[PDB]
RNA sequence: AAACUAUACCGACUCGGGAUCGGCUGGAAUAAAUGUCCAGUCGGCACCGUAUGAGAAAUCAAAGUCUUUGGGUUCUGGGGGAAG
C-alpha cells in the first residue's frame, strides 16, 4: 500500500505563489525524506546524509543520493531505520552481490 | 467497565465468534435433530444458555444459529417450550432472594445488605428494560414479598 | 462508553500523524467516518486507505505520508445556517488559504466550500488542515 | 422441463438445456435424486467472458428459487461438478433474490427486511459465486481517485475448484453487481494450541 | 554469496562479530536474529555485511577525508580505529577522554568539524554523539545489543566488546573505502593482516 | 517494515484472541476414543462440567478453567 | 478527619524495560508436583528509564493527545480577611 507517498513526491515543491505567478518564499526549507517535517533555520540536529553511486566495478562514480533527515526522527532513534528504508525504494539497498 | 463497579471493574472476559458463519464442514446434525435435542433438553426444564452449553460441548456444535438461523430462545418460542420469566432476569432475582434469605438472620452483616441493594437496582433496572420490550406484563413488579412467590 | 465514532477514528488519526507514523489501524468505524476520509484523501491529506471486515464494526487501515496539521471533531454537531459559515471558517481554520469544516447536508457530507457551491448548510462534523 | 422453471411458460435456448440437463441427471444419479425433486429454476442467464488469454469463454449462471436453496446447497459440490460435464462451459448458481427500494415504501406496515437490499443481496450473490468454497476473508480498497475496490482472501485447499472461474466471477459481479473484485489465495490459519 | 562474499562473512565469523551481550534495547530487535539457550544474543551476519558496505558508501561520499572522523573510548578500538584513520586519511580521537565541547565550542584545542561522525560503542562514546546532534552531523556507530541508537544514522550491529571483532570490522570498513576509492581493485586480495588491528597486551 | 494489514501468523497467535485482526478464538473441538467401550465422542476443548461417554458411562473429560483434563488411555484428535 | 494520590467517572490514543499478584496457553528439567524454570497473554498494585508531550516550577506516562482551543457526564473557585 505505498500509493499515496508516492503521488506525493510526483510534483515538484513550491513557495508562495501569487496571481502574477512571483515565487514570494524567501528560501524553499529542505523537507526530512521520511516524516516529511519542514528542515527548520534553527534545527541543530537535522542532517543531510550523502551516499556513494557504485559501478560494477566497485568505482564511485561520484553520484550522490542525499537523505535528509529531521530531528525528531534521529533523536527518537528511527533514523538507522528510516534511511534504510528510503534506500530500498530509491532500489538502492540491500547491496547487491 | 463492568457495571456499578466504579473505579477498577475494568476487563475482558472471552468469547470471540469465529469469521465463518457457515457452519463447520465434519458436523453431520440436520438443524431439525438439532431442534428436537434443543426441545427435549428444553421440555427437561433447561436454560436457553445452558442449552447451548449442553449442545456445545457433548454434542459438537459450536454455534446453534448459524446452524439452524433461528437462536435458542426464538426456536424454544416457536415450539412452545418458552422460559415464562426471562432467564437472564430469573437468576437476578433467585440471588437477590438468597441475599434476603441469608440477611434475614445475620443482621448486623453490612457488606450483604449492600449487595443487595446493588443486586435489586439491577433488577428494577432490568426490568424497565423487558417492560418498554414488551417482554414482561405491565404492571409487573419486584417486590420482596410479590417476586418471592413469582416462579421464584 | 462510546460516543462518537467519529471522534474516535479522528483523534487516534492526527496522533498517529503527529507521532510521524506511517500508518494507522483505526477501530471501529462508520459509513461517516469512511466518507470522511474518502474526503481527507480526495482533498490530498490522507493516501490510500483499506477497510478490514471483521463480521462486526469494522477495522480501517490508513497510510498517511504527513500533511495533516490538525484533524479534528466538533461535538456537538451544531447547526450551522449559511449565515454562520463565516464564524467557523474564522474559528476553526488556520487561514482563509486552506483548511475544511465538513459538514453533513441534506444533500450530504460536504467541505464547507462544496456547500457555498450547493448553497445550504447546517451540520458541523469535524475539520482538517 | 418446464417443470424445471417457475413460469414455464417461456425458456431460452439457454433454459432448454439446463432444464434437459436436470432431466438427465434427475434421471441417471440416485445421488441427486431428492435434490433434483426439490430444486425449481426461476432464471437462467448466459455470459460470456473474454480476456486477453484469447480464450472466450461461456459460462453460465444458473437462478435457483430460494425454496430450493438449502437442498442446493447441499448438493452442489456434485451438482456443479456433473453439469460441468453435461455443457461444455461452466456453472454458477445462485439464489433468486428480491430488492426492496430505500424510498419507495409501498405500504405503511411492511418494513423492509435487510435480507433484501441493494448491498445484502449483491454480498450474497459474492457468496454464491464461490459456492462450493467461502470467504476466509474480504476487504476494501479505496484508491487515490475514490474508486473503491474488493478483495478477498480464499482457501488454499480450493485452488483447484476456483482458479479458472476466477475471471468468470470477477465478470459476472463486475456485470450485476458493478464491483472490482480480486482475489487471494492464503492457508486457512487456525490458532491451536496443540499438546505435542 | 560469491566467493568474496563467502570470504567477508568467514572473517566475520571467525572474528565472532555476531556474538552480543544479553540486554536487547528494544531499538535492535530487527538487527537480531537468535536468542540463545546461554542467554547470548546472536547478530544476523548479513544485516552486519550489508551496513558494513553502506557505511563505506557514506564514507566515499565525502570528498576530503579528513572530514571524516572516527572516535574511540575504549582500548580496542584505540589500536583498530587509529589503524583504521591511517589507511582511511581521517581523523583520530586517540586520547579516550573526549572532551566536553570537541564539536560544540570553537574555542577547545581538540576542536574538530567534520561532515561525518564514526563511533565504536554508542554507550561508551555516547558525549561525542551527544555532541553530534547539537551540529547537524550524520553519525555511523558500531552497535551492539545494548546500545542505544538516539541520534545514530548508520547501524552496524557488532560485537563492540572484543578487540577481534571491532578490529576485523574496522579493518572490513577501511578495505571497502580502499575498493570504493579506487586505491584497490575490487578482485585483489589486500596485503595488510587484520592483526594489526587488534590491541596489543 | 511492518504492515497492519499483512500481519505475521507466529505474532497473532501470540497476541490475545481479541486483539488480532480477524479477531478468531482459541478453542477446538476434538474426537475422543472412551479407553474402555471405545466409542467416540465429540468434546468442546474448553468445555465446562464433566463428560461420561454414551456407551459404557465411564469418564472421558474433567472440566477446568479453559482446559479439559483428558482422563486416562483416551486417545484424541482435533477436528478442522 | 490532612475521610489524601490534597489529583471526579465512563471511553479512545500516544514511548521503552524488567519485576510483581490472580487466571489461562504452550514448552523444559528433576527426586514427576496444589512445586521449579521458560515463552506467551488477560486483568491488578507499582516501579525504573525516557518524551521533539505538559507545566510557574516541584514535577507528570498523565498532570500528555489545549489559541492547531469541542469524545460523554455530575461537582467545585473567581484577591485577602471578615467567617464556615
Ligand atoms: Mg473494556
Ligand atoms: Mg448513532
Ligand atoms: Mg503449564
Ligand atoms: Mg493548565
Ligand atoms: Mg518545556
Ligand atoms: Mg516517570
Ligand atoms: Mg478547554
Ligand atoms: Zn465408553
Amino acid at each position: 500500500m505505498n500509493s499515496g507517498r508516492a503521488n506525493q513526491r510526483s510534483k515538484p515543491m513550491t513557495g508562495l505563489i501569487n496571481d502574477k505567478k512571483e515565487k514570494i518564499d524567501a528560501y524553499l526549507p529542505r523537507k526530512c525524506d521520511w516524516s516529511n517535517k519542514l528542515i527548520f533555520s534553527n534545527d541543530q540536529s537535522s542532517v543531510q546524509i550523502a551516499i556513494a553511486e557504485v559501478g560494477e566495478n566497485g568505482q564511485a562514480t561520484g553520484s550522490k543520493t542525499n537523505v535528509v533527515l529531521c530531528g525528531s526522527v534521529r533523536s527518537k532513534g528511527e533514523a538507522h531505520i528510516a534511511l534504510e528504508n528510503i534506500l530500498r525504494e530509491r532500489g538502492l539497498y540491500p547491496i547487491q552481490e | 467497565g463492568r457495571m456499578q463497579m466504579k473505579g477498577k471493574g475494568k476487563g475482558i472476559s472471552g468469547s470471540a465468534l469465529p469469521f465463518k458463519r457457515r457452519s463447520p464442514k465434519w458436523l453431520h446434525m440436520t438443524p431439525s435433530t438439532v431442534v428436537d435435542l434443543s426441545v427435549k433438553l428444553a421440555k427437561k426444564g433447561l436454560t436457553p444458555s445452558q442449552i447451548g452449553v449442553i449442545l456445545r460441548d457433548q454434542h459438537g456444535i459450536p454455534q446453534v444459529r448459524f446452524l439452524t438461523g433461528q437462536k435458542i430462545l426464538r426456536i424454544l418460542k416457536k415450539n412452545g417450550c418458552a422460559p415464562q420469566l426471562p432467564e437472564d432476569l430469573y437468576f437476578l432475582i433467585k440471588k437477590a432472594l438468597s441475599i434476603r434469605k441469608h440477611l434475614e438472620k445475620n443482621r448486623k452483616d453490612k457488606d450483604s445488605k449492600y449487595r443487595l441493594i446493588l443486586v435489586e437496582s439491577r433488577i428494577h433496572r432490568l426490568s424497565r428494560y423487558y417492560k418498554l420490550n414488551q417482554k414482561l406484563p405491565p404492571k409487573w413488579k419486584y417486590n420482596a414479598q410479590t417476586a418471592s412467590a413469582l416462579v421464584q | 462508553v462510546k460516543v462518537n465514532i467519529l471522534a474516535e477514528c479522528l483523534k487516534d488519526l492526527v496522533n498517529a500523524e503527529k507521532m510521524g507514523k506511517k500508518q494507522v489501524l483505526l477501530r471501529p468505524v462508520s459509513k461517516v467516518v469512511l466518507k470522511f476520509l474518502r474526503i481527507m484523501q480526495k482533498n490530498g491529506y490522507i493516501g490510500e486507505f483499506e477497510v478490514i471486515d471483521d463480521h462486526r464494526s469494522k477495522k480501517v487501515v490508513v497510510e498517511l505520508i504527513g500533511r495533516i496539521n490538525k484533524c479534528g471533531v466538533i461535538s456537538p454537531r451544531y447547526d450551522v445556517p449559511l449565515a454562520d459559515f463565516e464564524k467557523w471558517t474564522n474559528n476553526i481554520l488556520p487561514s482563509r488559504q486552506f483548511g475544511n469544516v465538513v459538514l453533513t447536508t441534506t444533500y450530504g457530507i460536504l467541505t464547507h466550500e462544496e456547500c457555498r457551491k450547493r448553497h445550504t448548510g447546517g451540520k458541523i462534523l469535524g475539520f482538517f488542515y | 422441463a418446464l417443470a424445471k422453471f417457475h413460469k414455464k411458460q417461456s425458456l431460452t435456448k439457454i433454459e432448454e438445456q439446463v432444464g434437459s440437463a436436470l432431466v438427465e441427471l434427475q434421471n441417471t444419479h440416485p445421488d441427486l435424486k431428492t435434490s433434483l425433486e426439490s430444486i425449481i429454476l426461476t432464471q437462467v442467464k448466459e455470459f460470456q467472458i473474454n480476456k486477453t488469454n484469447k480464450k472466450a469463454k461461456s459460462a453460465v449462471l444458473i437462478y435457483v428459487h430460494f425454496q430450493s436453496y438449502r437442498v442446493l446447497l447441499s448438493a452442489a459440490r456434485k451438482l456443479i461438478i456433473e453439469l460441468e460435464k453435461k455443457l461444455k462451459q461452466i456453472v454458477f448458481f445462485t439464489a433468486q433474490r428480491k430488492i426492496e427500494s430505500k424510498w419507495v415504501k409501498e405500504h405503511k406496515s411492511q418494513q423492509r427486511p435487510r435480507s433484501r437490499c441493494l448491498t445484502y443481496v449483491y454480498d450474497a450473490l459474492l457468496d454464491d459465486l464461490l459456492l462450493p468454497s467461502t470467504l476466509i476473508g474480504k476487504r476494501i480498497r479505496a484508491r487515490l481517485d475514490g474508486t473503491s475496490f474488493y478483495r478477498i482472501q480464499l482457501d488454499q485447499n480450493d485452488r483447484d475448484f476456483l482458479e479458472e472461474k476466477l475471471d468468470a466471477i470477477t465478470h459476472i459481479y463486475k456485470t450485476v453487481t458493478t464491483r472490482e473484485v480480486t482475489f487471494e489465495f492464503k492457508e486457512d490459519k487456525t490458532f491451536h494450541t496443540f499438546k505435542k | 554469496a560469491t566467493q568474496r562474499k563467502q570470504d567477508d562473512i568467514k572473517r566475520l565469523l571467525a572474528s565472532n562479530c555476531h556474538q552480543a551481550t544479553i540486554n536487547l534495547n528494544n531499538q535492535m530487535k530487527r538487527y537480531i536474529s537468535h536468542k540463545g539457550v546461554n542467554g547470548i544474543h546472536y547478530i544476523n551476519i548479513e544485516e552486519t555485511w550489508q551496513k558494513i558496505k553502506l557505511a563505506a558508501r557514506v564514507i566515499a561520499a565525502v570528498q576530503h577525508p579528513e572530514d571524516v572522523m572516527v572516535v574511540c573510548s575504549r582500548i580496542y578500538g584505540q589500536r583498530a580505529a587509529i589503524k583504521f584513520a591511517g589507511y582511511t586519511h581521517c581523523k583520530s580521537t586517540s586520547s579516550s577522554r573526549w572532551t566536553p565541547g570537541t564539536l560544540t565550542n570553537y574555542q577547545t584545542l581538540k576542536y574538530e568539524e567534520p561532515r561525518v561522525l564514526i563511533v565504536t560503542d554508542p554507550r561508551s562514546d555516547f558525549q561525542a554523539i551527544k555532541e553530534a546532534s547539537y551540529v547537524n552531523i550524520p553519525v555511523i556507530a558500531l552497535c551492539d545489543s545494548d546500545s542505544p541508537l538516539a541520534y545514530v544514522d548508520v547501524v552496524i550491529p557488532c560485537n563492540n566488546r572484543s578487540t577481534e571483532s571491532i578490529s576485523m570490522i574496522y579493518w572490513m570498513i577501511a578495505r571497502e573505502v580502499k575498493i570504493l576509492r579506487g586505491e584497490l581493485s575490487k578482485d585483489e586480495e589486500w596485503e595488510v593482516m587484520v592483526d594489526l588491528f587488534y590491541h596489543k597486551t | 517494515e511492518r504492515d497492519l494489514l499483512n500481519p505475521i501468523y507466529e505474532e497473532e497467535k501470540q497476541k490475545n484472541k481479541f486483539k488480532r485482526l480477524i479477531q478468531a478464538p482459541n478453542s477446538y473441538f476434538m474426537d475422543v476414543k472412551c479407553a474402555q467401550c471405545q466409542n467416540i465422542q465429540m468434546i468442546f476443548s474448553n468445555a465446562q462440567s464433566t463428560i461420561i461417554c454414551e456407551k459404557c458411562s465411564a469418564i472421558l473429560c474433567k472440566p477446568t478453567g479453559g482446559k479439559v483434563q483428558i482422563q486416562a488411555g483416551c486417545a484424541f484428535k482435533i477436528k478442522n
